[PDB]
């Protein structure tokens, strides 16, 4: 999943 | 078993990583247990390529930013011989033309092995005898997202439907007895602000919160 930062 | 284990305070684990807009947390996932495991074997930490994972594994199965699994990638570096360094292969964060270059490769592996699915146990050996370990666990989740500090439980976790690679660097507990208050430390790839500091705390021996023991595996080296 991806929500990086 | 060890009471508690932190392979980052022993030199297996690098600094932590961003996968930015591109969905190969399972490279991420892959290169991290590659990287405890070159450790073990040479006494050097030498950060690796995710690009170079998420370029060349097509073959193997993995589907670049799209996603990919940790199994798929260690059959990728056996069939292929070696993978490259990240300072000689960058991450870019987008499907991009292999350019994997033997002259450069600084790990190998010859297979994978495989923790029996579902065992908590059975994963709590695999990191106390070998090192870290890659592992997929659910983390659709606005909690997941904030998390911050604590052991995190989500009851909306799933043990089966899956989505995202991380890495399992140790286990502990909370308080004098060692027997409750149990955690697993993970390492994540959002970078070093998600998080504390890029890593979270999953409830450990809560019926395989999150699916963290569903499947785990590591590199032969
Ligand atoms: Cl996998
Ligand atoms: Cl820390």
């Amino acid at each position: 999943a991806v929500a990086e930062k | 078993l060890p009471k508690s284990v932190d392979w980052r305070k022993k030199g297996y684990v690098t600094p932590v990583k961003n996968q930015k807009q591109c969905g190969s947390a399972w490279a991420f996932s892959a290169t991290g247990a590659l990287e405890g495991q070159m450790f073990r074997k040479t006494g050097k930490l030498v950060s690796l390529s995710e690009q170079n994972l998420v370029d060349c594994s097509r073959p193997q199965g993995n589907q670049g930013c799209n996603g990919g699994f940790m199994a798929r990638a260690f059959q990728y570096v056996k069939e292929n011989g070696g993978l490259d360094s990240e300072e000689s292969y960058p991450y870019v964060a987008v499907d991009e033309i292999c350019k994997y270059r033997p002259e450069n490769s600084v790990a190998q592996d010859t297979g994978f092995t495989v923790v029996a699915p579902g065992k908590e146990k059975a994963l709590m050996k695999a990191v106390a005898t070998v090192g870290p370990i890659s592992v997929a666990m659910d983390a659709g989740h606005s909690s997941f997202q904030f998390y911050k500090s604590g052991i995190y439980f989500e009851p909306d976790c799933s043990s089966k439907n899956l989505d995202h690679g991380v890495l399992v660097v140790g286990y502990g507990f909370e308080g004098a007895n060692s027997q409750n208050s149990k955690y697993w430390l993970v390492k994540n790839s959002w970078g070093p602000e998600w998080g504390s500091n890029g890593y979270v705390k999953i409830a450990k021996d809560k019926n395989n919160h999150c699916g963290i023991a569903t499947a785990a595996s590591y590199p032969n080296v």
